[PDB]
Parts: C-alpha cells; sequence; structure tokens
C-alpha cells in the first residue's frame, strides 16, 4: 500500500527507495551511535562466509555453520542456531524498516515545514 | 612439481570437533577405502618403481647455447639471420609457456580461495598484468609470420615514442 | 485407404461426412458422454430436418451455410484417434514395417534359421509369377471401351485366377509388428 | 581426499561402461536393460560419497584430468568442477536416470 | 483466419512488452531502506584496494 | 499390452454394440443382414453406426471406406483387415 | 531475464490451461517451472533456483511416467479427454499423479513447498517490474489450475476410455522406479534445505497476506478451476471465448512465426540466392 | 490374456498389492505433511512478526520536533 | 452407397490371400534354429585411484580444494594453533 | 473372453436417464443411450468427489499422526 | 467473421465456391482428371507389381522436374528489368551493405587503438 499513496495519492511525502537516509543521522538523534560488528574481518574470511552472507548477523551464522559441520551426521540439530541467525536478521530487517519510516516521516516534516514557513506574507 | 615454480601454499584444517553421538557415514568408508582400495593399489605401485630403479636411467634437457639476435645480424645473410630468427622462435615459446604458468597459477588461487578470490588471489592477478602488459607489449600486434624482424620493429615503433613522448 | 477415391462428390457423401465432422467435432468441445449423447441428437435433428428439402438449390444452400456454421464453430484441438492421420501414433510403428522384398538379399546364413519360413515364402513368390500373365491380360481383356477410367481393379472372374495386382495389399507390412 | 576426486573421475567411467559394452559382441549374452539400470544404481551411490563430503565440510574440487592442446596461451584441459551445483546436480540427475531406466524397461518392452 | 492470427499475436507481444514497462515506470518495493553491509560496505573485501583507505561510510543505529 | 483381437471376438463386440442401438432390434441383427435395406436405418445411421464401431475398437474408418460398412459384417472383416486379424 | 521468464511463465500456464493432450500439458508446465527458475536467476537469487531446478526433477519426472502408466496401460491414448476415472482403476498411478501435483501446486510441507515458496515470497519482497510481480502470482495459480484439470479430466470423472479394459501396473518394473521416486518427492524438500550451506540470507520478515500469498493463490487456484470444470457437466453447451484459441493452439506463435521464417527463409534460397 | 485378464465393460479387478502400495505411498505424504506441520508450523505463519511501521515514536526514527 | 458388387469381392479374395500371408508368417516350431559389483564397481575403481593418487595428485595444481573452514575456537591440526574465540556475543 | 449381456446395461440409475427426460421432453429420444451405460452403470457408478482424490489415506496418516506424536 | 484465406491458410476444401460447383464442364473435368490419375496409377501398379523385374521404376515426372530445375534454368533465361536491377541488388547490395559495417566498425576501432583507449586488457591472444 505504501506503493498506491506514492504512485496514487502523493509524491513528496513517501521518499524514493533508491536515496532511504536522504538525511543525515544527527537529525532528531544526540549522538546516535553506530551498529557495532560483532566478528572479525578475519573471522569471516576464515569461514569463508560469502560476501553478501557478512551482514550483521555474520556472528549468528558463523555459529550456525559450526554447529552444522559438527553434528554433521544430524542436519536436524542445528536448529536453535538458526532461529537466532534468523532473528538477527528479522531485528535487522525491522531496522532497515524503521530507518525507511524514518526517513519516510523527515521528508513529511520538510513539506509541513515548508508550509509553516508558507504562513501568508 | 618445483614447489617453487608451481607454488602451493601451506595447509590448515579444522581439527574433528564431533559433537553428535551418531557416527559418521565418512570416517567408516575412508577406513574401507584406506584397505580395499587404497592398500591393494599401494602395493602394486611401490612395485612399479622398485621395477623401474633397477635399470634406472636418465634424461636431460637440452641447452641451448645463446646465438647472435636478429638485433645483430648482417641483412641479406640468411645464414646468420636464420640462425636468430629461430633462437626468437624458440623464445616465442618459453616466453609462452611462463604466460602458461600464469595463467595456471592463477587458476588455482581462485580454487583453493573461494569467496576470497576478490582479495586474497591478488598476489598473481597484480602478476598477470605485470606479465600481461609484457606480452602485449612484444608479441601481440604480429601476424601468423612472427618474426623477430618484426618485434624488432613492433618494439622499435614505440622505442620512437619512449622518446618522442619523453622529448 | 482401401478403396478408391470417387471422382467428383455427391451431394449425400458432403453431407453425411460432415455429419462425421461434425458429431466429432461435439465431442470435444462437449467431453463429457452424458452432455454429448444430449447435444448430439440434438444434432441429428439439425440433419434430420431439412432431409426430404426436394429444391436442389436449397439444398446446396443449408450445405453451404452448414459448412460454414461448422467451420467457426470447430474445435481447434478436437478428439484424432491415436493412430490416423493427423494423430498421436500416426506412423510411429513405420520404422518397422521393412518392405518384404528385402528377405532377398539375406545371407544363406541367415535364412538357414528360419527354414520352414522361406519354405512357405518361395512358394508364395511362385504363385505370383504363375499368374502375372492371366492377371495383366486379365486387366487389359477388361480394360474400358475408350471410356473413364477409375483407380478401381477388377476381382478374379475365374478360378485359379487371383485378383489382379495383388501382390502389395496381400503380403504387406504388418501394421504393429 | 581422494575418495572425492575418484568418486567424480570413478561416475563418469561407470556410466560409459555400458556404451561400449554395446561396442563390443557382449551385450547380446548379458541383458543390457537390468545392466545399465543396475550401473546408474551404482553411480548414485557413488555420487552420494562426495555429497555428504560436502556437505560436511562445504569444500569445491576443480579436477584438470587430460591436456587436450596447448595451443600457445589459451591451453585446454578437460576440468571437472565439484562446486556445490555440480555434485548436488549429479546425484539427483542420476536419481531420475535410475527411475526412468527402469521405467524405459516396462514402456519400451516389444520395441 | 490468418490476419486474424497476425494482428492477435503480435497485439498480445505489444500489450505485453507495454505493460511490462508501465511496470519500469512503476515498480513494486517494500517499505524497507537499503541494506547495510559492514566496514566500508566490504571495501577492502569486495577487493577494494588496501592502501588507499575509502571514505568512510558508517550505519547507525 | 492387451490381448490381439480375433476374428470372433471382434464380431462379438461389433454385434454387441448393434444390439444396444434402440433403432436396431436385437433378435433380427445378424452378420449378413444389410444396415438400410434390411433393418431399416437411414443414412444418417449408418454414420452413427460406424462411429460407434470406431470408438469400440479405437480407430477411424476412413470414410470413403466407411461410406461402405453396410452389412453388419464388412465391419467385421474390414476391422479386422485393417488390425491384422488372421484369426 | 526476470522480464522474459516472468512472460514465459504465464505464457506458457496459460497456453497449458486448454490443451487436451496430458503429455502436453505436463511439458507446458516443465516450461513454467523453469520460467519461475528464469524469474529467481533474473532477481539475482541464484542459489534457490539451483534448490528448485533439483525439487523440480522429482515431481515433474513423476508425473510424466504417471502419465506414460496411464498412456501404456489404456490403448496408447494419450488425450485426456478419452481417459478418466483412473483412480479407481489404477489407484497406485492416482496417488502418485496426485502426490505429484500437490508438489507441483507447492502443497505445505512437500519438495516444492521449501523451495517454491521462498521463490515466491523473494519476488513479493524485491523491488521488481509490477507487469512481472502480478504475472508470476497468477501464473502460481494457473499451476494449480492445470494441475487441477489433469486430475479432474484424467482422474475424478465417469471413465471414458475405450470399452475393453486392460489395465496392469503391477509389473516391479513400474512400480518399483514409481515408488522411489514418489519418495523422493515426499522427502526431498526436507532433506536438501536443512544439508544445503546457508545461502542468500533469506527475509523472513514479511505482512502476514506476502508471507501466506503463495498458499492462497494456489488454493483458490484450484478453487476456482474445480467450479469451471464442473459447471461444465451441465447440459448447457459452452463454446470457446475468444481468447479460447490464443490459449489452444499455444498463443498463436506455431501457427505464424512457424510457416511464415521458414516460408521465407526457403522461398529466398531456392528462387533468390541459388537461381537468381 | 496374462496377468491379470481383462474386462469388457466391466471395472478391471485389482491387485492386493496395487490398491496397498498406492495408500502407502499417499498416506506417508500425509503423514509427511502433518508431522512437519506439527514440529515445524512456520510455514504459513513465520516466526517473525512484521513490524507495524506506523507506530513508530517520532523519537525513536528521529523526526526532529518540527523546528 | 455400399461397396460395389465387384469390389465386395476384390476386398473378398483378396484378405482371403492376406489371411494366408499372415499365417504363413507365422514361425513353425523350431523356427529360430540357432546354429558382482565388484566387477565394474571395484576394478574399475582400484584403476582410477591408481591414476588420481599417482598421476593428478603426483602433478601440479591437477585436484585443487576450497580452503578448508575454519571457525571461531576450533584448532588447526598441521600448525596447532587454537582459533582464538570470538567477541562475545552480548544479546 | 466373455461378454456381459447385452440386457445388462439400462440407463435408469445413471445421469443419462435425466439426459433421457429432457431430450424427451423435446420429443426427442437417443438411440445409444444404453450403449453409453456401463460408464454409470456399476464399479465406476459412484461419484468420485474432490475432496476425496486430495484427501485419499488421510484416515490412516492421520491416525499415524497420532501415534507418532 | 468469415475465413480469409491467405497465400498460406488457404480456403480450406468446405468454404471453397468452386468445390460447390455442379456445373456439367466441372463434373466433366473432376472426371477427366481421375482419367489422367487412373491411367497413370494403372501404369505405376503393373510395373511394381510386375514379376520378374529388377530395372528401377523411374518416375519419369521426378525426371522432368530436376531436369527444369537445373538443366532449363539458363535455356529460358531473358534479361529484363525486374531481373537485373533485382539481380544486382542481391549480388552487390549486402555485399556494399557489410563493407561499411565493417570498414566503419574496423576504422573506430583502429582510431582508438591509435588514440590509446581500446584497453585491449588480459588479451593476450588473437
Ligand atoms: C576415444 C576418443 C573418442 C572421441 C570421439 C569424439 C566424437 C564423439 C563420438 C561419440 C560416439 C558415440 C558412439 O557410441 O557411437 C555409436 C553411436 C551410434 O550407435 P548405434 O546407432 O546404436 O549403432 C548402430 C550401428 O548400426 C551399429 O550397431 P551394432 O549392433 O553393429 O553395434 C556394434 C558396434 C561395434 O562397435 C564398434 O564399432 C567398435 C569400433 C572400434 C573398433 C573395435 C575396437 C578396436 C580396439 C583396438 C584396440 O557398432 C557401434 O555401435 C558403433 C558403430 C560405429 C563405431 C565407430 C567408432 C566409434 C568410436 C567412438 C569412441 O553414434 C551416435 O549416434 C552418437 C554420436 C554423437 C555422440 C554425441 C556425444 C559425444 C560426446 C563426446
Ligand atoms: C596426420 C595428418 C592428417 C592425416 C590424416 C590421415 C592419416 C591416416 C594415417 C594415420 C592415422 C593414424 C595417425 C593419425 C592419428 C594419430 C592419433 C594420435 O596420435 O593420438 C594421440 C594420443 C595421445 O595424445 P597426446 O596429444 O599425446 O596427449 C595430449 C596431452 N596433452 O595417443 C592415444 O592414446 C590415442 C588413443 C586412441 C584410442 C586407442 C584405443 C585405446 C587404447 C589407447 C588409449
Ligand atoms: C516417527 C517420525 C517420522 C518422521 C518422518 C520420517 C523421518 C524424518 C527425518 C528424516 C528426513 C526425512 C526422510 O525420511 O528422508 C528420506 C529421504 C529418502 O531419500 P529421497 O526422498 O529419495 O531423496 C533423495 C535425494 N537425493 O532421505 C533420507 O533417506 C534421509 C534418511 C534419514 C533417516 C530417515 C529415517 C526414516 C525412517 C525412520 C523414521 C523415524
Ligand atoms: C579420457 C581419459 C583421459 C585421462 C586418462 C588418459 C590415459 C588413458 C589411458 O589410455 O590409460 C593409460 C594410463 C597410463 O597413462 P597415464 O596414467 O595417463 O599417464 C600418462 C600421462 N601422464 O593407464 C593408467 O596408469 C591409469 C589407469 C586407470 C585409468 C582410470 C580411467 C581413466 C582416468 C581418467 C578418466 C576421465 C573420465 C572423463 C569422462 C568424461
Ligand atoms: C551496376 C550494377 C547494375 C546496375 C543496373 C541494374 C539494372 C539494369 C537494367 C537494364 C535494363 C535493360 C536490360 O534488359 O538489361 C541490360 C542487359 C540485357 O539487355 P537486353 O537483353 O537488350 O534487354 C533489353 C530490355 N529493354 O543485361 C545487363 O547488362 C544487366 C546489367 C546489370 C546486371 C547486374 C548483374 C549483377 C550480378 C551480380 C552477381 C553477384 C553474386
Ligand atoms: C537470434 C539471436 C542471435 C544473436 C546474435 C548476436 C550477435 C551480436 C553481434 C554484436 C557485434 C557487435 C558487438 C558490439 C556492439 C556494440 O554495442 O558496440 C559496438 C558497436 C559498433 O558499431 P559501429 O558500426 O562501429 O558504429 C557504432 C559506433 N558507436 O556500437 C553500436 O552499438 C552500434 C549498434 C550495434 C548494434 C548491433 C546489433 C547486432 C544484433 C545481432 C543479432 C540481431 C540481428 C541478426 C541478423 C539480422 C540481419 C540478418
Ligand atoms: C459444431 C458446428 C455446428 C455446425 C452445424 C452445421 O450447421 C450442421 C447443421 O446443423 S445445418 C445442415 C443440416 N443438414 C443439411 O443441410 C443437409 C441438407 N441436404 C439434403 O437435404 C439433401 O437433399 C439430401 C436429401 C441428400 C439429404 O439426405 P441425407 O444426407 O442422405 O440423409
Ligand atoms: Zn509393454
Amino acid at each position: 500500500a505504501h506503493l498506491t499513496r506514492r504512485y496514487l495519492w502523493d509524491a513528496s511525502v513517501e521518499p524514493d527507495p533508491e536515496k532511504i537516509p536522504s538525511f543525515p543521522p544527527d537529525l532528531g538523534f544526540p549522538e546516535r551511535k553506530e551498529r557495532v560488528m560483532v566478528a572479525t574481518q578475519q573471522e569471516m574470511m576464515d569461514a569463508q562466509l560469502t560476501l553478501q552472507q557478512r551482514d550483521y548477523c555474520a556472528h549468528y551464522l558463523i555459529r550456525l555453520l559450526k554447529c552444522k559441520r559438527d553434528s554433521f551426521p544430524n542436519f536436524l540439530a542445528c536448529k536453535h542456531e538458526q532461529h537466532d541467525w534468523d532473528y538477527c536478521e528479522h531485528l535487522d530487517y525491522v531496522k532497515r524498516m524503521k530507518e525507511f519510516e524514518r526517513e519516510r516521516r523527515l521528508l513529511q516534516r520538510k513539506k509541513r515545514r515548508a508550509l509553516k514557513e508558507a504562513r501568508v506574507a | 612439481w618445483d614447489k617453487d615454480v608451481y607454488p602451493e601454499p601451506p595447509s590448515r584444517t579444522p581439527a574433528p570437533s564431533p559433537q553428535t553421538s551418531l557416527p559418521n557415514p565418512i570416517t567408516y568408508l575412508t577406513k574401507a577405502y584406506d584397505l580395499v582400495v587404497d592398500w591393494p593399489v599401494t602395493l602394486v605401485r611401490e612395485f612399479i618403481e622398485r621395477q623401474h630403479a633397477k635399470n634406472r636411467t636418465y634424461y636431460y634437457h637440452r641447452q641451448y647455447r645463446r646465438v647472435p639476435d636478429i638485433t645483430e645480424c648482417k641483412e641479406g645473410d640468411v645464414l646468420c639471420i636464420y640462425e636468430a630468427e629461430m633462437q626468437w622462435r624458440r623464445d616465442f615459446k618459453v616466453d609462452q609457456e611462463i604466460m602458461n604458468i600464469i595463467q595456471e597459477r592463477l587458476k588455482a588461487c581462485q580454487q583453493r580461495e573461494g569467496e576470497n578470490y576478490q582479495q586474497n588471489c591478488a598476489k598473481e592477478l597484480e602478476q598477470f598484468t605485470k606479465v600481461t602488459k609484457a606480452y602485449q607489449d612484444r608479441y601481440l600486434d604480429l601476424g601468423a609470420y612472427y618474426s623477430a624482424r618484426k618485434c624488432l620493429a613492433k618494439q622499435k615503433q614505440r622505442m620512437l615514442e619512449e622518446r618522442k613522448a619523453a622529448r | 485407404a482401401f478403396c478408391a477415391p470417387p471422382a467428383y462428390l455427391t451431394h449425400q457423401q458432403k453431407v453425411l461426412r460432415l455429419y462425421k465432422r461434425a458429431l466429432r467435432h461435439l465431442e470435444s468441445w462437449c467431453i463429457h458422454r452424458d452432455k454429448y449423447r444430449y447435444f448430439a441428437c440434438l444434432m441429428r435433428a439439425r440433419f434430420e430436418e431439412h432431409k426430404n428439402e426436394k429444391d436442389m438449390m436449397r439444398a446446396t444452400q443449408l450445405l453451404r451455410e452448414a459448412e460454414e456454421e461448422f467451420w467457426q464453430n470447430q474445435h481447434p484441438q478436437p478428439y484424432i484417434f491415436p493412430d490416423s492421420p493427423g494423430g498421436t501414433s500416426f506412423e510411429r510403428y513405420e520404422c518397422y514395417k521393412v518392405p518384404e522384398w528385402c528377405l532377398d538379399y539375406w545371407h544363406p546364413s541367415e535364412k538357414a534359421m528360419y527354414p520352414d519360413y522361406f519354405s512357405k515364402r518361395e512358394q508364395w513368390k511362385k504363385l505370383r509369377m504363375e499368374s502375372w500373365d492371366r492377371e495383366v491380360k486379365q486387366l487389359q481383356e477388361e480394360t474400358s471401351p475408350d471410356g473413364i477410367m477409375t483407380e478401381a481393379l477388377p476381382p478374379a472372374r475365374r478360378e485359379g485366377d487371383l485378383p489382379p495386382l495383388w501382390w502389395h495389399i496381400v503380403t504387406r507390412p504388418r501394421e504393429r509388428p | 581426499m581422494n575418495i572425492f576426486t575418484t568418486s567424480i573421475l570413478l561416475i563418469f567411467i561407470l556410466l560409459l561402461s555400458p556404451i561400449l559394452i554395446s561396442m563390443s559382441n557382449l551385450i547380446k549374452h548379458i541383458n543390457f536393460p537390468l545392466y545399465t539400470t543396475t550401473s546408474i544404481k551404482f553411480s548414485f551411490i557413488i555420487s552420494l560419497l562426495p555429497l555428504l563430503m560436502f556437505f560436511h565440510n562445504n569444500m569445491e574440487y576443480m579436477i584438470t584430468t587430460w591436456h587436450w592442446v596447448t595451443m600457445n596461451s589459451m591451453e585446454l584441459k578437460m576440468s571437472f568442477k565439484t562446486d556445490f551445483f555440480s555434485i548436488l546436480f549429479t546425484s539427483v540427475a542420476l536419481f531420475v536416470t535410475w527411475s526412468i531406466m527402469q521405467f524405459s524397461s516396462w514402456y519400451m518392452h516389444s520395441d | 483466419s490468418w490476419d486474424v492470427m497476425c494482428k492477435h499475436l503480435f497485439g498480445f507481444v505489444a500489450f505485453m512488452v507495454f505493460m511490462f514497462w508501465v511496470g519500469h515506470v512503476f515498480p513494486s518495493y517494500q517499505p524497507v531502506g537499503p541494506k547495510q553491509y559492514p566496514y566500508n560496505n566490504l571495501y577492502l573485501e569486495r577487493g577494494g584496494d588496501p592502501t588507499k583507505e575509502p571514505e568512510p561510510v558508517v550505519h547507525y543505529d | 499390452d492387451a490381448p490381439p483381437l480375433t476374428l470372433d471376438g471382434i464380431k462379438d463386440r461389433v454385434l454387441y454394440v448393434l444390439k444396444l442401438y434402440d433403432k436396431i432390434d436385437p433378435e433380427k441383427l445378424s452378420v449378413n443382414s444389410h444396415f438400410m435395406k434390411d433393418l431399416g436405418l437411414d443414412s444418417l445411421d449408418q454414420v452413427e453406426i460406424i462411429m460407434a464401431m470406431e470408438d469400440e475398437f479405437g480407430f477411424e474408418i476412413p470414410d470413403i471406406d466407411a461410406e461402405k460398412l453396410m452389412c453388419p459384417q464388412e465391419i467385421v472383416d474390414y476391422i479386422a483387415d485393417k488390425k491384422d486379424v488372421y484369426e | 531475464m526476470l522480464c522474459l521468464g516472468a512472460l514465459t511463465t504465464l505464457f506458457t500456464a496459460i497456453c497449458a490451461l486448454t490443451q487436451n493432450d496430458i503429455k502436453k500439458i505436463i511439458a507446458f508446465s516443465t516450461s513454467s517451472q523453469l520460467g519461475l527458475m528464469m524469474v529467481t536467476l533474473g532477481m539475482n537469487q541464484p542459489h534457490l533456483a539451483f534448490l528448485h531446478i533439483c525439487t523440480h526433477a522429482f515431481f515433474k519426472a513423476m508425473l510424466f511416467m504417471c502419465s506414460g502408466s496411464i498412456i501404456h496401460s489404456l490403448a496408447d491414448e494419450q488425450d485426456i479427454r478419452k481417459m478418466g476415472n483412473i483412480t479407481k482403476i489404477m489407484p497406485f498411478t492416482s496417488s502418485c499423479l496426485v502426490i505429484g501435483s500437490l508438489a507441483l501446486t507447492g502443497m505445505p510441507f512437500l519438495t516444492g513447498f521449501y523451495s517454491k515458496d521462498l521463490i515466491i515470497e523473494a519476488i513479493n519482497t524485491c523491488n521488481t517490474n509490477a507487469w512481472a510481480l502480478l504475472i508470476t502470482l497468477i501464473a502460481t495459480s494457473m499451476t494449480a489450475m492445470y494441475s487441477m484439470r489433469i486430475i479432474y479430466f484424467v482422474t475424478m470423472t465417469k471413465p471414458r476410455f475405450p470399452p475393453l479394459i486392460s489395465i496392469n501396473e503391477n509389473d516391479p518394473d513400474l512400480m518399483n522406479p514409481i515408488k522411489r521416486l514418489a519418495f523422493g518427492s515426499i522427502f526431498a524438500g526436507f532433506v536438501i534445505s536443512y544439508n544445503i550451506p546457508p545461502t542468500s540470507i533469506p527475509v523472513l520478515t514479511m505482512p502476514w497476506f506476502l508471507k501466506t500469498t503463495a498458499l492462497i493463490i494456489s488454493v483458490l487456484g484450484f478453487l476456482i478451476a474445480l467450479e469451471l470444470n464442473n459447471l461444465t457437466m451441465k447440459l448447457s453447451m459452452n463454446k470457446a471465448n475468444p481468447y479460447s484459441s490464443f490459449s489452444t493452439l499455444l498463443g498463436f506463435f506455431p501457427s505464424i512465426i512457424h510457416r511464415i521464417t521458414p516460408m521465407k527463409s526457403l522461398n529466398l534460397s531456392l528462387k533468390t540466392s541459388l537461381t537468381l | 490374456g496374462v496377468h491379470i485378464q481383462p474386462r469388457y465393460r466391466e471395472f478391471p479387478q485389482l491387485t492386493r498389492s496395487q490398491v496397498i502400495q498406492g495408500e502407502f505411498l499417499s498416506s506417508l505424504m500425509w503423514f509427511w505433511i502433518l508431522w512437519r506441520f506439527w514440529h515445524d508450523s512456520d510455514a504459513v505463519l513465520g516466526h517473525f512478526s512484521y513490524p507495524d511501521p506506523s507506530q513508530w515514536t517520532d523519537e525513536e526514527l528521529g523526526i526532529p520536533p518540527d523546528d | 452407397s455400399g461397396y460395389t458388387p465387384d469390389e465386395k469381392l476384390r476386398l473378398q479374395q483378396l484378405r482371403e490371400l492376406r489371411r494366408r500371408w499372415l499365417k504363413d508368417q507365422e514361425l513353425s516350431p523350431r523356427e529360430p534354429v540357432l546354429p558382482f559389483a565388484v566387477s565394474h564397481v571395484l576394478i574399475p575403481m582400484w584403476f582410477v585411484h591408481y591414476y588420481v593418487k599417482y598421476h593428478m595428485a603426483t602433478k601440479p595444481y591437477t585436484i585443487v580444494s576450497s580452503k578448508p573452514r575454519i571457525f571461531p575456537g576450533d584448532t588447526i591440526l598441521e600448525t596447532g594453533e587454537v582459533i582464538p574465540p570470538m567477541r562475545d556475543f552480548p544479546d | 473372453m466373455e461378454l456381459p449381456d447385452y440386457r445388462q446395461w439400462k440407463i435408469e440409475g445413471t445421469p443419462l436417464e435425466t439426459v433421457q427426460k429432457k431430450l424427451a421432453a423435446r420429443g426427442l429420444r437417443d438411440p445409444w443411450a444404453r450403449n453409453e451405460a456401463w460408464r454409470y452403470m456399476g464399479g465406476f457408478a459412484g461419484n468420485i468427489t474432490f475432496p476425496s482424490v486430495i484427501l485419499k489415506g488421510f484416515k490412516w496418516g492421520f491416525a499415524a499422526f497420532v501415534v507418532a506424536l | 467473421s468469415k475465413y480469409k484465406p491467405a497465400p498460406l491458410a488457404t480456403l480450406p476444401s468446405t468454404l471453397d465456391p468452386a468445390e460447390y460447383d455442379v456445373s456439367p464442364e466441372t463434373r466433366r473435368a473432376q472426371v477427366e482428371r481421375l482419367s489422367i490419375r487412373a491411367r497413370l496409377k494403372r501404369e505405376y501398379l503393373l510395373q511394381y507389381n510386375d514379376p520378374k523385374r529388377v530395372s528401377h521404376i523411374e518416375d519419369p515426372a521426378l525426371i522432368r522436374w530436376t531436369y527444369a530445375r537445373s538443366a532449363n534454368i539458363y535455356p529460358n533465361f531473358r534479361p529484363t528489368p525486374k531481373n537485373s536491377l533485382l539481380g544486382a541488388v542481391a549480388g552487390f547490395g549486402p555485399l556494399i551493405f557489410w563493407y561499411y559495417v565493417f570498414k566503419t566498425d574496423r576504422d573506430r576501432k583502429e582510431r582508438l587503438i591509435q588514440e590509446g583507449k581500446l584497453d585491449r586488457k588480459f588479451n593476450i591472444s588473437y
């Protein structure tokens, strides 16, 4: 439905996917701390994680992969490890959704504030 | 193989760390392969090599003395130039298997380092251009009638440029 | 495939051959048997009426508008049987229908086995050469009186004679070897 | 682990074995449909051995069996890769093939 | 009829090709911002030059 | 797969079907009994008969030769001749 | 390729809806499924595309040999029109056919389900052509439809086969392989998905309509197909709509591009390049 | 006639094995679908709940106080 | 229509002959007068192994393998090192 | 191979009968129905419902599930 | 609508008016053509079904076809317009088209190589 808003009713309010952080992080965020990668650039390189899979969840992945090589004959027992990885990622998709919504709203700020300044003069 | 002409990196292997009661279906099989496939073969092979070592013979590698190169070779003297177009057509190949090795040494370095080839394997690819930029600069424009006189000219057309550009 | 093609077609055979193309192209739209056995006895009705039209002109005006009604109300993928021209098995087994004049170049070793087979084959080949004369003569003595010739061939008409030109309708590759 | 390399080379040799049996006079004497069906069956089992290896360790192998021409700079050689795509597919394909040859014996009976 | 065929086939082709264009104009994309890769968008690992450090690309919480 | 036909099993099926056609009396159908001169059926009913047979035996009688499957027997040798049944 | 894979998916699927040849319908389904496989490669999701290749092999192989069983058991009838009620006459193949049919329609917890819905939701979540996204999903509903077409006409209907019946599927050579692949069709998606190396970093987070879209569209695809098929038996004649033709004769690409090209490519050689 | 004899206009007789093998393959299909559904019901539901993007306090996203 | 009385005899007679031809085609008794995995699994295997462990293995870059995977906290057999355990997962 | 008595077949009791009755209102009567009777006559007489095929073996399948569970 | 025969997808036999023609003449040709074919048919059928024959049935109708198509062409050639204009567009037309297709490419390539832009990387062969 986001699309319906962007393609059917409005054009500016809805942000463009190509440029999601249209705004600097400081806005409405004093000293926001940046994401921290747990895994070592080397740890990944030694676990031969596909570049794409080197996400901020790379660390829970390496765990899964560990418990998948170990526990070899049993491919149905590294189940907790998969939930974790997935969660980490769900908890990342949500972030990527929070960032998109924040942009959206911020661009709206611009519009409403445009009118604010657009106050008759 | 010369560990140095065909290098090969040292091996690092994670140690066995089973965490399951079940029995690995691989370890058992190997224990068999090693007895019913390897031992039988191993026995034969040795017996081969002792048959060889009885009448051990040797073969050397023809070393070609270096003759005078076209750069120095009278004009029209078909004798000297013939001995000097061969000396080059010979090095047109020795300078080609070298490039065969870099074609190969690399191929291995991207099978041995998958998902890291982008990075770990850049010792070679830097060389595959350090060697390709040269092979391109001494043997490429030439026709199928490649001759030392033409490499002499392909170079010397450009030695002007490394002298006209410089000037 | 057996009988010979008539020169021109009558009115009847054109009408009665639509009753086939039509009813058979009605079992491709109406697949279930019941719907068919219904929607088809209703078809005959269409042909049943306008059966006794004596006015040829009219009759050939019902036929020419029937075959256009049909062309536009036909099924693209009708039900054509498996082994009939245009079918799914048409000429499938023809890769195994060798023409029987090829057992004549077999090595005396091959024909050594299968012994009684060739003992009966040599009888039939004696039959074929023993009548070519009486046949061709028949074919000719009974020739047309300088008139229209069809592709029909005469029967025997005398004992001992074999139907004229019978070597390839008989002794023909078996359909599904 | 030669067990891996040999297995990848072996499937090809085992499957080629039915092809040359028909080249020699031997196939008339044994049953070709039954013999071929069995060897694909054994090929599937042989394919399984590398598949477990890959899964246990997730490692690949480039196998350069024979050189065909140097052709100067572009050397040409016969190489079989054993990446996840190749061995996973090799096992799935032979299982389907093992299924079909037995189906083939029933379907083309009387051919 | 043959004409009916040629027109219909190509009509289909065109409508499709066109609709695919209407599509590229108006794509379907979920409400998700861009994916964030660690380090400098994996500058070094994407094979970047080890010596020349890239303009840091940082990702905040 | 299925067993091959016989000149008396290709005759019992042909009489069977016809005995199930309501117009053709089931007690006056005899193999040497013509469809249009002896049983009474019309021309349109010959097409319908043949078609039943084409569906009982699963093949198509060419019209040019189907236009003549009159006797209820011609159908029994033509079907058999087309299917190579030498009994 | 995302675009052309998408066009082939529906183009082939729509053609399959009206085809009346059992082998032909399965073949069109082979092309559609690969159209979906082409779509995932087009959306740069290579690992899952390979996963569908393996799962696709098990069930499509089953359905064909299933029809191999029906065609051989019947007097070589290759048309759904004359084949009916195989479910009671031959339960062994009918059981194998529906197992394969549901796998083709991505029934939950069967081999198609482990790989196919990953591909579906991948589409529903990526940035893509709107036309491609809509066609791929209805292509999925059509896969259920033609899947429904096969079992209703081939299996659940009064028999319409020729009157003498001689059906035998007891031969070990029929059952065994069909039995063996059926075991693969039931358990392969379970085994392959867990065993393969983690890859692609899928997006399991979706609004529920998109998470369950593959399941629902497949369900109503059959639902809609069921009703239409039933309506057919109502002593109410229903002829073709204008499109039915563009559907049954393969979109008319065969009728037109196979008669013009081979004609204007050979005419030019004999008449112009050779003789002139 | 070999194996099972043909049946003219009658329901082909069926062998014990034909029916049992057919019910066997189908029943295992259903046992597997039911077993996995119970043990792993994340085929329809999904084990991650979509966040409502429209309930994020403006503080959460850095939406400055307008002005 | 109906067969012509002289075509229901050329089909009468020729069918009679076809029936005899097909009888003659029938073969008389005697007509045809005629006058273990180790085999392909083990024997082929030894050879292959002989080839892979004594030609390929011996020659350079003939059997190359992706590096083995090493995770945090797992030991390297050849060198003896123990891969450092990773930074603790806080959540 | 004998053949079932032709008499056995009858149109009543099958869907052909309802087709028979309507065609009859129209005055028409199809004569080939009886031939098309064995389709609906016996063995194949029972109507087959779509849930029945999809759910074949579900009864034991669930019985098996419960036990394993 | 009405079927519309095109040079392809021709008018079927039915739907064809002339089929519905029963003028005396037509039924005189239609019966005069079977004769030619019956006559030819009974000249193939008692020469192919002839015992005691080894020679090759010739099918002279095929020999008249090949001669007409590869050895009766130049004896029936008269150079007109629509034949020489069309006999030069076919031999020199594309042959001149591709020359300006290959010259322009080869010239573009050469310029770029001369000016130093063409990369020619990792190309060590040609
Ligand atoms: Zn069979």
